[PDB]
């Protein structure tokens, strides 16, 4: 649903961080 | 159905887990969709799970805070399913614990959950645990209460509570600051070895006693102190839970004759007892060194009394002992016999890469600023151990701590939390450490993997290919070589001008290979002739082996011949102490140890003959002076990290250079920085290397290699035919 | 066994040593097994403690009344001959010695099969291969990588089952299969315990690889196999047996295929000391370890002791000018005096080789030593064929390579050199084969193009030495 989508991004979002 | 096996996470975020493409498309889960985990005690979890191109298509990779919330173990199995109808929720109620949060006071909330929380869109589950990290400190967190359940998303707009005391840590939950893999920086191919022989015998202990195969009874860890010999010991005890039993050399001796005896046969007993367990045996050299260089009555006993407790490890199922030491010589040999520590792994030092993954580790707890460079610092850290990296990041934190504490004032008996959650420890903290630090391991062998790659070498395009087949090919294609009967050569020789890319060569194949490069250069060769010391090339050799697959260079192996009078030379021949033992151990090395020699001269024809024999560096290869195309090539790898501007004209360099060497170039290359550097440094009393820095250093430099010496190489390779 | 012994207190361990004869006595016939030895009575002149020197005066003892202990036999296990106190192996007590020493070739596929007897191997698995890669593992070093290699197959099984029980079904373990790949990955991992011990077997080359030097073959045998086939004929002519031959001539001509071959054929251990290890003793002064070596030879016996290279210090000392002193050296001495203490009894063949017989020691060829002298020149046209096809015996070769034609070329061509052509060949249709991948046969072509690169290594100048000083022994 649209909060799993929300945290989708904030997961994504953040794992970026962490590889770069 | 959709059980899948636990395995380590590279993401250190709480609230992700990794699975593979494949598997969101069997589970039928959309990127970043919500799932729960399925663990043991009727226990769960919920995470979002993303893709990456490193978890193997079976696994699902979880850090330690999911695992422990799962009661679950690495190499265990726990079932995924998606959660697609996931809420948000509008009140979470969260406590400290209290083995966790002590001698710090202050607002939590604004220090550690609310970055944590806002805006972060964590799945969060009644009763989980989790960690933040910040102010130097690591605080875990429990969460107690929620109105919606079982589980929820934090939203925006959710506000966090904390009221009450802290609590009290469960007997059956482990702390998350305790000792684990994630703990451990360099040295990975060397623990992953060693979990390989540990694991299965101390998670799965009714596979062993059921079949005929006997599982490893001691594991004997060596490398320099400060190295993680310990760290590795305990990681493997907390991660599979084996009861960990700490023995040290000083415990032992320290007790008087009867005692010491004693003492080591109730750490046996007590891990029987408490088994599946690990036996610790810290500075092993202090407890049972060489037979020979102890005569006392109670280091005598003392050795035969471990020698038959490790034998006693037959009945003593489940038991693993390992013992840490600095060199595997130093220690009776008879504990090195089948059985009692039979196994061995070379722990060794951090290189470039796990220096900088330990100074990661060692300041998770620490908020950097924008200046700090730890890769920078990995770098300069040469010759430093995991354990002057933990002090030089404690250095840097103290230095950060006194600037600011001197100025605020504050004195109490707790810290105030906000205090320390605003410092910032900035690089010229580091670099201050750095001038303190003073690293352990200085005049240790480093043996890593080269950072030089074949595009740092100009030129030699069929050289780069002619190694190729030397040192790849018996190994990944080794049926041909089978097939049609041929035997894989053990080395090559290097012979040329100095200064032409003999020892990148060398490093650039060991860097594609991936193995580890072994550097011996002249001055330890002649250390070892000077000295009469010769014995030392076998510890050499031995490396080679113990670090495979690797590249062991020899530079300079004229280095001898020319200290023995070189072009005349003196009473006796081409052999010498040095190079015998060379061809001795060549002689004994299979290839089957994944172990290539190369070896470098600038004098080929001073060099013994015998080490062109076959089964020795019977490969010989020219590396001449760069022609006009290789100069262009080698001044634009020399100048690949320089800000040289648009103006320089280096094929018109290339030209001029007709007789440079490589090195010769270089010096161009370095002298034009240098006038770069002093004008930039005139002007504040210069942002691009300029057409007239390059023309001025043209006015100093000056080819090394005259005419008269490129026939003598010439004459060489005519001689070869 | 010494840890049990050593780890208990004075008048504890002597006790202790004393009770187990006992036992063995009141339980003959019986057999004492005392293992690690040298950690219960090591050579006195390296101990001094009193509890060291007790025992050792105590095992004495008690080994001096097994006179009375009727049916008991005391069994010692140690590392070395030499580590122990010398009374122990005087007449009686231990006065029996057996040299175990390190499996071969064939010795290491036993072993393999035998500690592989309930494992359930794939077709794909070759013990027989693993054996000849093992090099200088002992059994303990078998049993352990059969060990690794069943280990490798399980965790891949079980980690796929995922059945964890109490028990383990039978049936899974059955249907496991150890397969080549595990065996490999094994041998990666196994670190051999006695890579640096003297090898000592007997050789696996034959006289069907060496090719030519028909009259050398027939000579070897008049002198190693008549002297024990035929003994009675000696005595009755008053003959005396050579104690040795040395080779010479020029280098890569099949002098150490000639010393192992005899020893193949004869069934007889082969020692091989090379160059290096007699540079070793002279630079080092260690020359006193020429006396292990003729002691291993006896120990071994009967075997063949090959000592290559024999001018190797010599040339170290200089060579073509030497320095201020004269042929004598510390090694070659060594083994002068070792010689004329070995009898032709103890069936141990003592062979040298030389690639410059110009500078040997003369006393080396002196009645009793190396007296007979035996030239292996460069091979002629009908025996460099047999040597490529000696070479290429093992290899893919096609039908269109001409060998009697490329022996024709390769006129001024070594053994050695024309291996190098085998060799190179076969390197270039590797290359192909690769590269295909990204053939079937090693072809005309790979030959012809190993022929640019291919060259005699011994010049004319180097073949009149030989000629010359051929000449002066008729
Ligand atoms: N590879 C490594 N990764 C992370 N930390 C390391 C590593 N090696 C050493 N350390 C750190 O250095 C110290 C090593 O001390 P310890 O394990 O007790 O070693 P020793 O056995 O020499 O006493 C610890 O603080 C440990 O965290
Ligand atoms: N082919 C090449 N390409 C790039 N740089 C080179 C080359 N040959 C020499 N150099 C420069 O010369 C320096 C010395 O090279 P090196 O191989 O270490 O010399 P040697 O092998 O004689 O010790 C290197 O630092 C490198 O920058
Ligand atoms: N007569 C021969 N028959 C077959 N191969 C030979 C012969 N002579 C030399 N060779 C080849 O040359 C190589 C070196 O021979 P070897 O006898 O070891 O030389 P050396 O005795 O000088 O050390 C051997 O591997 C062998 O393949």
């Amino acid at each position: 649903t649209n909060e799993a989508q929300m945290a989708a991004a904030a997961a994504l979002a953040r794992l970026e961080q962490k590889q770069s | 159905p959709n059980r899948l096996i636990v395995d380590e996470a590279i993401n250190e975020d709480n609230s992700v887990v990794s699975l593979s493409q494949p598997k969101m498309d069997e589970l039928q889960l959309f990127r970043g969709d919500t799932v729960l985990l399925k663990g043991k005690k009727r226990r769960e979890a919920v995470c979002i799970v993303l893709s990456d191109d490193t978890c193997s298509d079976e696994k699902i990779r979880m850090n330690r805070v999911v695992r422990n919330n799962l009661r679950v173990r690495l190499g265990d199995v726990i079932s995924i399913q998606p959660c697609p109808d996931v809420k948000y929720g509008k009140r979470i109620h969260v406590l400290p614990i209290d083995d966790t949060v002590e001698g710090i006071t202050g607002n939590l909330f604004e220090v550690y959950l609310k970055p944590y929380f806002l805006e972060a869109y964590r799945p969060i589950r009644k009763g989980d645990i989790f960690l933040v990290r910040g102010g130097m400190r690591a605080v875990e967190f429990k969460v107690v209460e929620t109105d919606p359940s079982p589980y929820c998303i934090v939203a925006p707009d959710t506000v966090i509570h904390c009221e009450g005391e802290p609590i009290k840590r469960e007997d059956e939950e482990e702390s998350l600051n305790e000792v684990g893999y994630d703990d451990i920086g360099g040295c990975r191919k060397q623990l992953a070895q060693i979990k390989e022989m540990v694991e299965l015998p101390l998670r799965h202990p009714a596979l062993f006693k059921a079949i005929g195969v006997k599982p490893p009874r001691g594991i004997l860890l060596y490398g320099p102190p400060g190295t993680g010999k310990t760290l590795i010991a305990r990681a493997v005890a907390n991660e599979t839970g084996a009861f960990f039993f700490l023995i040290n050399g000083p415990e032992i001796m320290s007790k008087l004759a009867g005692e010491s005896e004693s003492n080591l046969r109730k750490a046996f007993e007590e891990a029987e007892k408490n088994a599946p367990a690990i036996i610790f045996i810290d500075e092993l050299d202090a407890i049972a060194p060489k037979r020979e260089k102890t005569h006392g009555e109670v280091e005598r006993r003392i050795v035969s009394q471990l020698l038959t407790l490790m034998d006693g490890l037959k009945q003593r199922a489940h038991v693993i002992v390992m013992a840490a030491t600095n060199r595997p010589n130093s220690i009776d040999p008879a504990l090195r016999r089948f059985g009692r520590f039979d196994r061995e792994v070379d722990i060794g030092i951090p290189d470039a890469t796990g220096r900088l993954e330990i100074l990661q580790i060692h300041t998770k707890n620490m908020k950097l600023a924008d200046d700090v460079d730890l890769e920078q610092v990995a770098n300069e850290t040469h010759g430093h151990v995991g354990a002057d990296l933990a002090a030089l990041c404690s250095e840097a934190a103290l230095q950060a701590i006194r600037k600011k504490m001197d100025l605020i004032d504050l004195e109490d008996e707790t810290i105030d939390a906000e205090v320390m959650n605003s410092l910032a420890v900035t690089m010229d903290d580091f670099r201050w450490a750095l001038s303190q630090s003073n690293p352990s391991a200085l005049r240790e062998t480093v043996v890593e993997v080269p950072q030089v790659t074949w595009e740092d070498i100009g030129g030699l395009e069929d050289v780069k290919r002619e190694l190729q087949e030397l040192v790849q090919y018996p190994v990944e294609h080794p049926d041909k070589f089978l097939k049609f009967g041929m035997t894989p050569s053990k080395g090559v020789l290097f012979y040329g001008p100095p200064g032409c890319g003999k020892t990148l060569l060398a490093k650039a194949i060991a860097n594609e290979c991936q193995a580890n490069f072994i550097s011996i250069k002249g001055p330890e060769l002649l250390t070892m002739w000077f000295g009469e010391s010769e014995a030392n090339v076998r510890e050499i050799f031995d490396k080679a082996r113990q670090a495979a697959p690797c590249v062991l260079f020899f530079d300079e192996l004229d280095s001898i011949a020319k200290a023995r009078g070189g072009n005349i030379g003196d009473g006796g021949g081409a052999a010498d102490r040095v190079i015998n033992q060379i061809l001795t151990e060549m002689d004994g090395m299979s290839t089957k140890k994944n172990v290539f020699i190369i070896g470098a001269t600038n004098r080929p024809d001073i060099i013994d003959p015998a080490i062109l024999r076959p089964g020795r560096l019977d490969q010989l290869i020219y590396i001449p002076l760069p022609d006009e195309k290789s100069r262009v090539a080698i001044l634009k790898a020399n100048l690949r990290k320089s800000p040289v501007a648009k103006d320089v004209d280096l094929e018109f360099l290339a030209k001029m250079t007709n007789g440079f060497s490589g090195a010769d170039l270089t010096e161009i290359c370095q002298r034009a920085c240098k006038l770069a550097i002093r004008e930039s440094i005139e002007s504040e009393i210069v942002p691009e290397i300029r057409r007239d820095h390059f023309e001025e250093a043209m006015r100093f430099a000056r080819r090394s290699v005259s005419d008269n010496d490129i026939r003598k190489y010439e004459m060489f390779a005519q001689t070869l035919q």
